[PDB]
RNA sequence: UGAGCCUUGAUGUGUAGGAUAGGUGGGAGGCUUUGAAGUGUGGACGCCAGUCUGCAUGGAGCCGACCUUGAAAUACCACC
RNA sequence: GCCCGGAUAGCUCAGGGUAGAGCAGGGGAUUGAAAAUCCCCGUGUCCUUGGUUCGAUUCCGAGUCCGGGCACCA
RNA sequence: CUUGAGUCUCGUAGAGGGGGGUAGAAUUCCAGGUGUAGCGGUGAAAUGCGUAGAGAUCUGGAGGAAUACCGGUGGCGAAGGCGGCCCCCUGGACGAAGACUGACGCUCAGGUGCGAAAGCGUGGGGAGCAAACAGGAUUAGAUACCCUGGUAGUCCACGCCGUAAACGAUGUCGACUUGGAGGUUGUGCCGGCGUGGCUUCCGGAGCUAACGCGUUAAGUCGACCGCCUGGGGAGUACGGCCGCAAGGUUAAAACUCAAAUGAAUUGACGGGGGCCCGCACAAGCGGUGGAGCAUGUGGUUUAAUUCGAUGCAACGCGA
C-alpha cells in the first residue's frame, strides 16, 4: 500500500513431507475453504507422477516446477497517452507463485475423468516441456524479449 | 572535439574524455537552439527573465543564513 | 573481393533514425546498415537499442574487406551515439579516432517555425 | 567491353554409403624411386562435407572387383 | 491461322528425390482505440491429359483460358 | 557683471549614420566516384522521395541571405532602432586645466522633418523561410492546431504610405531634500585616497485608493505646452484636407443603461506546482450483466391498483 508495514505470514508445513513448497501448492490448489480434498488431490497426483517417472514424490516436482518457472515479465507504463511494455525481472518467489498459479490453471482446463489425473498428465508433460504451461512461459519470454529497446 | 587515443588505455576512458570535450564544446546545446525561429523579442524576454531569476535567487540565498529554522 | 584493413565508420544519428556506413580513408563505401532496416518501426527505431543493433549489422556486413582500424566520425544529436561506438568496439575492432562533425552556421539560413503542439 | 568458334582445367556431396558417384566404359592393372603411403608447407573453391594444391622433409606405397548402392570405384581409359 | 510467354495459398506471387515468403481472415497477450508486439490456425496433382524415369511441379507431347507480334481479310 | 548659454585647445569610449570591398561556417541546386534497400515524418500514421540507384560518404562548381564563440539586466542614438573584418565621408557625448563672448535663455499653437512591420508603384534578384493554395491526417464536423509541398513577400535601387501594447502605459527645462550594494567610461594624489558622465537593484522621510515611487521621484517647488469630463453607439456617420490604392487625420448626433471601472481581502475552481492519506488504483480471490425463480421500483392496465422515499446519500427503503 502507500505504508508497507505489514511483515511476512508463517506458512505451516505439509502434513507427510515435510515441505513449504508443497503446502503452498496445496494451498493454490484449495477451494472454498476445503484444504483436506486438496490435500488428497495433490498426493494422489504426486504419487501417480512419481510412480511413472520412477524418480520420487519430492524432486520429481521440482523438476516439473523448474520447467515453468519465468525469468522476465512486461508492465504496463504510460507516457504520452500510449502505453510501453517494459521488461522487468521476476523475484524468485514471485516466480514460484506464477509457476504453481500457472500449472494449476493448465490442469483446470483438460478433458479428462478426475481433477488428480488432469494434474498429473499437465504436471508430467511440463516436466518435458510439452504442457500449456510451458507454453505460456515461453509467450511470456518472447514478449518481453521483443521489448527489450525499452529496458531502460 | 578530437580525440586521440593515446597508448595502452582502456575504451571507457577515451569514451569518457570524448563525452567530456563534447559537454565542454556545447555542442548539443548549439544544435537543439538552431532548430526553430527564435523572433527577437522571445530572445530578451528569455535573457532578461533568467537574469532576474538569477538576481533573485542570489539574494534569496545571501539572506538566507541569518534566519534559523528551529 | 579486397582487403583495405583500416577504414572510418560515419555515424548519422537524428531524432528519428540513425544511419551507419563504413568507408575507406577516399570515402568511398563498402556496407551500411541502419535502424529503420533492422526491424524497428515506429517509436522502437529512435532507441539506443536499436542504433546498437544497425552497428552490429554494419560490422557483420562488412566481414570481407578485413577491417581492423577503425575511425569514428559522429554527427547529430540523436539517442544512438554512445551504442553505436560500444557495439563498435564490441565487434572487435581498434578505435583510433573519436571526432563530432556535426554542422553549426556561423550566423546562415532561418530555421523552421515552431511547433504550436 | 558484349557475343561466337575452339583447347584445357576442374565443377556438379537424393537415399545406402570408405565414397563433394551425371547417362554412357575399352576393361580389374596401373601408378610408383620418369623421388612414393605421410608428414611440414603455401593456394582456390566449397551446400564447408570433402577436393586440390607450389615445394620439401620424407623414401617408395596406393592399389582395381571384393558387402550395404540400381550402378562401379580418374587401377591404364572415350564421349558428352 | 503461325509464332512468342504464363496458369501454384482466399490475393500478389517465389521456387527430377520440396511446396514456400508476405498479406486476408479466427482467438488469446494487450488497453478506453488502431497502433504497437506476441503467438498459433488451414490457406496444395503448381490448369488438365498422356509419355520417359528406382518416383516428376521442376523433362517432352497435346488440349482450356489470357497477353504480344504477325497472317487471312475474297 | 559672470554665475545660465555658447566658442576655442588635448584626449577617451562606443552595434550612431551613409558608401564600397572581402572572409569563413552552413542550407539548396548541378556534375561525377563508392555503395545498396530503404529514407523522411508523427502521439501513432499517411501524403511525399527511392531499384530510372534515393538516403549515407567523397571531390569539383553556381547562387542568395544572415554574421556562431566574443556577448554581458554591456554600449551608442531624439525616438524608430543599431552586431563578422577592412577602407572613405560624417553627427553627437564625456573628461582635465586654461583663455574668450557677455543673458545671446526655457517652452512652443499653427508649420517643417524623421518614423518598426505589413502594404503600394517601376525595375532587378531569389538559397532558406513562408500568408494565399493543394494533398495527408485528427475530429461529431476541422475552411485550424500537426505533416508533406508551396506563390506573393522577406533581399537591392528609387518613390509613396505615416501607423504599433510606436510602453517607463510616466512632455520638456531648472532648483532643493537621509542611505546601501554593483556595472560601465574618464581624470588627480600618494594597492590606498579622491573627484566627474551614464547606468541596475534594494530601501528612509514624504506621497498614494492601494499596488507601489522613492536624488534617474509618482517627494517640495517654478515656466510653458498637450489632453480628460459616466458605459454603449464610436474614434463610427457626414463634410474638409492628404493618398495610386489600402486607407490616415479632424470629428458628432439620435437612441439606450443605471451603472461601466481601478487596487486590494476571504473563499472556490484550474486539462497550475509541491507534500500526504483511503480496497482509490496496482497484485490477487470470488461475484453481477446471460438462464429459472424471490423481491422492490418505473411504465402500462384497472373501479381501485392507498400514501410516502426516487443521483452517490431512492429502489429486500417506512413495512
Ligand atoms: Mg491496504
Ligand atoms: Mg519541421
Ligand atoms: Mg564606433
Ligand atoms: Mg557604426
Ligand atoms: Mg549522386
Ligand atoms: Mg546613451
Ligand atoms: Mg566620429
Ligand atoms: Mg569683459
Ligand atoms: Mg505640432
Ligand atoms: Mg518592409
Ligand atoms: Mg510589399
Ligand atoms: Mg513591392
Ligand atoms: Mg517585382
Ligand atoms: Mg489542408
Ligand atoms: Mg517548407
Ligand atoms: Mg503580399
Ligand atoms: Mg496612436
Ligand atoms: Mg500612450
Ligand atoms: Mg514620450
Ligand atoms: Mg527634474
Ligand atoms: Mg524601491
Ligand atoms: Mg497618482
Ligand atoms: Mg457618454
Ligand atoms: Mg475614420
Ligand atoms: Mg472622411
Ligand atoms: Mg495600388
Ligand atoms: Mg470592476
Ligand atoms: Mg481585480
Ligand atoms: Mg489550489
Ligand atoms: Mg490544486
Ligand atoms: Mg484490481
Ligand atoms: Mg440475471
Ligand atoms: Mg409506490
Ligand atoms: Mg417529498
Ligand atoms: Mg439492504
Amino acid at each position: 500500500p502507500r505504508r508497507r508495514v505489514i511483515g511476512q505470514r508463517k506458512i505451516l508445513p505439509d502434513p507427510k513431507f515435510g515441505s513449504e513448497l508443497l503446502a503452498k501448492f496445496v494451498n493454490i490448489l484449495m477451494v472454498d475453504g476445503k484444504k483436506s480434498t486438496a490435500e488428497s488431490i495433490v498426493y494422489s497426483a504426486l504419487e501417480t507422477l512419481a510412480q511413472r517417472s520412477g524418480k520420487s514424490e519430492l524432486e520429481a516436482f521440482e523438476v516439473a516446477l523448474e520447467n515453468v518457472r519465468p525469468t522476465v515479465e512486461v508492465k504496463s507504463r504510460r507516457v504520452g497517452g500510449s502505453t510501453y511494455q517494459v521488461p522487468v525481472e521476476v523475484r524468485p518467489v514471485r516466480r514460484n507463485a506464477l509457476a504453481m498459479r500457472w500449472i494449476v490453471e493448465a490442469a483446470r482446463k483438460r478433458g479428462d475423468k478426475s481433477m488428480a489425473l488432469r494434474l498429473a498428465n499437465e504436471l508430467s508433460d511440463a516436466a518435458e516441456n510439452k504442457g500449456t504451461a510451458v507454453k505460456k512461459r515461453e509467450d511470456v519470454h518472447r514478449m518481453a524479449e521483443a521489448n527489450k529497446a525499452f529496458a531502460h | 572535439p578530437v580525440i586521440k587515443v593515446r597508448e595502452n588505455e582502456p575504451f571507457d576512458v577515451a569514451l569518457r574524455r570524448f563525452k567530456r570535450s563534447c559537454e565542454k564544446a556545447g555542442v548539443l546545446a548549439e544544435v537543439r537552439r538552431r532548430e526553430f525561429y527564435e523572433k527577437p523579442t522571445t530572445e530578451r524576454k528569455r535573457a532578461k527573465a533568467s537574469a532576474v531569476k538569477r538576481h533573485a535567487k542570489k539574494l534569496a540565498r545571501e539572506n538566507a543564513r541569518r534566519t534559523r529554522l528551529y | 573481393r579486397k582487403q583495405v584493413s583500416d577504414g572510418v565508420a560515419h555515424i548519422h544519428a537524428s531524432f528519428n533514425n540513425t544511419i551507419v556506413t563504413i568507408t575507406d580513408r577516399q570515402g568511398n563505401a563498402l556496407g551500411w546498415a541502419t535502424a529503420g532496416g533492422s526491424g524497428f518501426r515506429g517509436s522502437r527505431k529512435s532507441t539506443p537499442f536499436a542504433a546498437q543493433v544497425a552497428a552490429e549489422r554494419c560490422a557483420d556486413a562488412v566481414k570481407e574487406y578485413g577491417i581492423k582500424n577503425l575511425e569514428v566520425m559522429v554527427k547529430g544529436p540523436g539517442p544512438g551515439r554512445e551504442s553505436t561506438i560500444r557495439a563498435l568496439n564490441a565487434a572487435g575492432f581498434r578505435i583510433t579516432n573519436i571526432t563530432d562533425v556535426t554542422p553549426i552556421p556561423h550566423x546562415g539560413c532561418r530555421p523552421p517555425k515552431k511547433r504550436r503542439v
